[PDB]
């Protein structure tokens, strides 16, 4: 969940 | 409970778990011709009839064990059925007692029913979302993987003790299971400590436990994965179940089930009345004076400082609009957490690289690949100090964010994901305000909180144009109408008092702005239990532009930086009389008798030109509340 | 509230809405050298100071109007400021009062603050989900389109009255707006009655209203679109806002805002203790005797009957597992609603074509294109009668559905969408049970409720093998062990009493089944506040098959059809003594002294062969509760 | 919402 938000932000 | 009925045909073997009431049904298999019964038991057990008694279905028998069993079948209870015909019939029951206790920090104390109830008299433990990175060689939130990479990470977890006290050969014919419901299996992870391997998580709903006989204790470490939201209220149940596996052909049978309930710690903000601990800022160009003023203010206020150089800044100087710092706390640890806005301007790398680290969590919500509006900037995100409204207490304040009065075709609103997240964080039930009229649309542009020694402890400051107009009327009718506003600034045109006082379009626009401010003041007075003595008006002037939106005529002095008892107020460059500006003198005479010091910083050419003020370009970290959130009843 | 400050420089025009307290701020524009003030007002208004008074900020002045204004600016209030120097200064305020009242059925009575609170002392109106089809030439739920096609449909709505009392020329300089928040704009629709056109819906967040001056009343009709769920708690807010539009260059300004709060009526089930009204059944093949028995039972019970012919039946005879009938009610109308299971066997057309119609709603949840299990059959869907547990009352019972004890790799569960929907319907907080062990897995196969004159009013009946074993022990030891079970049935082998009594694998399997039944009995006793006097055991025998799941050894007599005080019990074909079967005699002697009549129907070759009983093949509609759901506090 | 459920069922 919040980990997925972390990965998505870091990609951008 | 436990219901064991006895049959005279053959003796019965049963397990009585310590801490559970066990009733004996003594009429299911009672002799038809029977009329009375008697009970004799071993001293190790206690039997309560709630000598000879009738076998009527109403009467009941309770059995209670005092100590754990050292061997299987070490207690015996005999029932003598007495009938008018035939000799009395004897029935036997053999008892072995175990002790299975799953315990956590239910008392919210720090040392190690079955329901989570708020309030100081409640019970139930708290998890912490492992949103930090205690590994210095990792590039992921430590709850993403399925391993514990450093012992320090163990401090961000929650402890759980499984105490087992059974005979030596007990677990040859019994099994223990740990599990979590399938709807919550993807929001929790549980490790077993011996160094530690996973037991429960988003891929293992349940796990069988290997426990030896005798006395034993097992340590489990629990970490949450998701903050509470609309789809996840916040309650997580962990269940320990004892299964009988005596016969191999038959499947397992459940015989005892205990559970514990955890609450995921909510995201809690910090208002402006808390002492500061750390100040963030930015440096882009012509910023030596602004940065120097911020540094000396921080040194006076006894705090830290963090500055982003222009290489990682990417020409973005609005730190306030991008990130907001709150805290999450539990009886054993309190750690801050940074909230990243869906806005992704040039400062999208600072909160993700230079902020989150050892003991600094990071959480964000919303759509990142566009689809937002200016109202999503953290400008519409403030907190009031603890308040009491009509007999109801909020020791952690109320969230305040602004949006349009009514939905329409050109109206804007905060993103629904952010609004639902804030609402799901109950401890600060949000309050909506009318701040769509501003061109940028930031509630930080018209309200501000200041710590006060007396009365409720706080004093809300609101922008009101009338105050400025009465000051200008006084300046004109004492004969100094020749005073020129914007004298210090050379590029911008200086304006004389008579022209601004006799302007009509400006008066109309400021009347509209005053009406909006009055509506918001009434809303705040209704929602925060304020009187007229807790609200201070700071003069300001607004002007309307394209699509009739308000902008600050001169630097906004409501958007100021508050650090304990020290103030950084944007310099208005107002008209000067006798070598002192009337605006600064008025505001200093209005705020000083409250016990403050006022320092004016100039940011006209570096911030005001791009529609900003000091507080919109800097961020502050603040000490968490001393009041425990779980002690409040929502 | 309303805050209007006065300025002596020019008179002020303001609008004071009747029903709102209006305070006068009398220090914002007060003369600096002033020391005291006096107030004189017209008799039409009431002024309260809460002769000469000091102008200190503490004192406050309240203004209250008694009657609506017939013309603009018809009241005048004058304030005389008294100062030690210069003559007293006079300030003027002109008042026009309007009356804007948005009203609904807030008292839950049937005749036409701002918050919905449960309980008999609460306030707040109720919407009804327009899930029926009052049009006989339409093939869609009438809430799908954006029109009202028949006046009868108007009876399924909620009324809302907007009463306006303003001067004749008032609305030349003011506007009224109706709106709903953007997160609820897609779950409500509002028509204006003059015949009626849409005003608010999933495409128009807000609408401007055209109202004439003087006295006027407007009628609005409101209909909901979605049942409450996890994403939608159930509260819908409708807001009326008054906007000032005096100046054309400037945008509108909000000056008054009233609102009303509605709750969407939840889906409420009916337990087995309510009188029947209509019975559904099926006809497939060799069903003349079964259908005839159902018809005569219905005729005796004084109810209707609906039968599906084999053309639309598609060889599916399990009506119970596909549809469940409940009701939704509001102070002005109560209508039933059919709940369609995600199971889509041959009976997927009956609930969608032959059930829903005039005054018969239809709602369903879950994935329809596969992805379910047997536990999704409505077999795991029952309701207990009103119960009192540990001081807390449930006058509408508790939902009961079964699922696995702990999550595993071969365990099954009810679909999460259905579970969350049932939980979101608060009025019957659900209770989970352990019924995965059954091959089909239906809680209807081991529990049943029967109406009782005495005690709590109900009596839960549970399947227990011991009862059957004690009956067989008596039949053997009175010397009739030669009795043959399954004598009436010729194809199936008859079994003698000695063989079944001396069987060991059957005894072991029934011991396991008894353990599961005991666990479920303890769960029900804990969750429904039952004693041992409210539970009756009906003998039954279970046998294990592939993957160790339980099936009824002889027809299940717990799954019976209850119609008021009449019972249709599946015929067990148990062993007969003296020309009467022992099982039937025992059950008749156990249920009759409660005040019932027992009729046994035979469905061995038509239902039992396909693992079913009477209640699993028929459905019953029941009268809604007399107790109003809104009167309960969850 | 519930209308969409109605249409989906009727299609099947
Ligand atoms: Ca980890
Ligand atoms: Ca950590
Ligand atoms: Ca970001
Ligand atoms: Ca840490
Ligand atoms: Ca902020
Ligand atoms: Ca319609
Ligand atoms: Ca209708
Ligand atoms: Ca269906
Ligand atoms: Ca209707
Ligand atoms: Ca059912």
């Amino acid at each position: 969940y919040e980990s997925c938000r972390y990965r998505q932000v870091l990609q951008l | 409970g436990t219901l064991i009925r006895v049959t005279p045909e053959q003796p019965t073997h049963a397990v009585c778990v310590l801490g559970t009431l066990t009733q004996l049904d003594i009429c299911s298999s009672a002799p038809d011709d029977c009329t009375s019964f008697s009970i004799n038991a071993s001293p190790g057990v206690v039997v309560d009839i709630a000598s000879t008694w009738p076998l009527d279905p109403g009467v009941e028998v309770t059995l209670t064990m005092k100590a754990a069993s050292g061997s299987t079948g070490d207690q015996k209870v005999q029932i003598s059925y007495y009938g008018p015909k035939t000799p009395p019939v004897k029935a036997l029951l053999y008892l072995t007692a175990v002790e299975i206790s799953l315990c956590a920090d239910i008392t919210r104390t720090g040392k190690v029913q079955r329901t989570w109830t708020w309030g100081p008299c409640g019970q139930g433990a708290i998890l912490l979302v492992n949103c930090d990175r205690d590994n210095l060689e990792s590039s992921a939130m430590d709850c993403e993987d399925d391993e514990v990479l450093d012992s320090e990470d163990l401090q961000d977890m929650s402890l759980m003790t499984l105490s087992t006290k059974t005979p030596k050969d007990f677990f040859t014919n019994h099994t223990l299971v740990l599990h979590v419901a399938r709807s919550e299996m993807d929001k929790v992870r549980v490790f077993q400590a011996t160094k530690c391997s996973v037991v429960l998580g988003p891929k293992w709903p349940s796990h069988y436990l290997m426990v030896p006989g005798g006395k034993h204790n097992m340590d489990f470490y629990v970490e949450a994965l998701a903050f509470p939201d609309t789809d996840f209220p916040g309650l997580i149940t962990l269940t320990i179940s004892l299964l009988d596996t005596s016969n191999l052909e038959l499947p397992e049978a459940v015989v005892f089930q205990d559970s514990v309930v955890f609450r995921v710690a909510p995201w809690i903000m910090t208002p402006n009345t808390q002492p500061p601990q750390e100040v963030y800022a930015c440096s882009i160009f012509e910023n030596e004076d602004f940065l120097k003023s911020v540094t000396t203010l921080a040194m006076k206020a006894k705090c830290k400082l963090t500055i982003c150089p222009e290489e990682e800044n990417m020409d973005d100087q609005w730190m306030q609009d991008e990130m907001e710092i709150g805290y999450i706390q539990a009886p054993h640890k309190t750690l801050p957490v940074v909230f990243d806005s869906p806005r992704n301007r040039g400062l999208k790398e600072f909160p993700i690289k230079r902020v989150m680290g050892p003991d600094f969590g990071y959480v964000t919500r919303g759509p990142q690949t566009g689809g937002i509006s200016g109202l999503d900037s953290f400008g519409n995100l403030e907190v009031s100090p603890p308040v009491t409204v009509r007999g109801k207490e909020y020791p952690l304040g109320r969230i305040l964010f602004g949006d349009s009065c009514y939905p329409s075709n050109d109206s804007r609103q905060m993103h629904q994901a952010l609004q639902d997240f804030l609402s799901a964080q109950q401890v600060q039930a949000p309050v909506k305000l009318y701040s769509d009229w501003l061109s940028v649309g930031h509630v930080d542009e018209f309200l501000s909180f200041v710590p006060a020694p007396d009365r409720k402890g706080f004093r809300l400051l609101l922008a009101s144009p009338r105050s400025c107009y009465k000051l200008f009327q006084e300046q004109q009718n004492e004969g100094h109408g020749e005073a020129l506003l914007f004298e210090g600034i050379k590029k911008k045109k200086q304006q004389k008092i008579k022209n601004i006082l006799s302007n009509k379009t400006l008066r109309e626009h400021n009347s509209f702005v005053e009406r909006c401010i009055d509506w918001n003041r009434e809303l705040l007075k209704r929602e925060l239990g304020l009187a007229e003595s807790d609200i201070i008006d700071i003069p300001q002037l607004f002007k309307l532009k394209e699509f009739s939106k308000a902008e600050a005529f001169f630097p906004n002095m409501v958007n100021m930086l508050v650090l304990g008892k020290h103030l950084g107020i944007p310099k208005p460059f107002g008209p000067v009389i006798n070598g002192r500006c009337c605006l600064e003198e008025k505001v200093c005479s209005l705020l000083e008798p409250l016990g403050l010091q006022c320092t004016f910083i100039n940011d006209f050419f570096t911030y005001h030109i791009r529609h900003g003020e000091v507080h919109c370009g800097t961020n502050v970290r603040r000490k968490p509340f001393s009041f425990k959130w779980w002690n409040m009843v929502p």
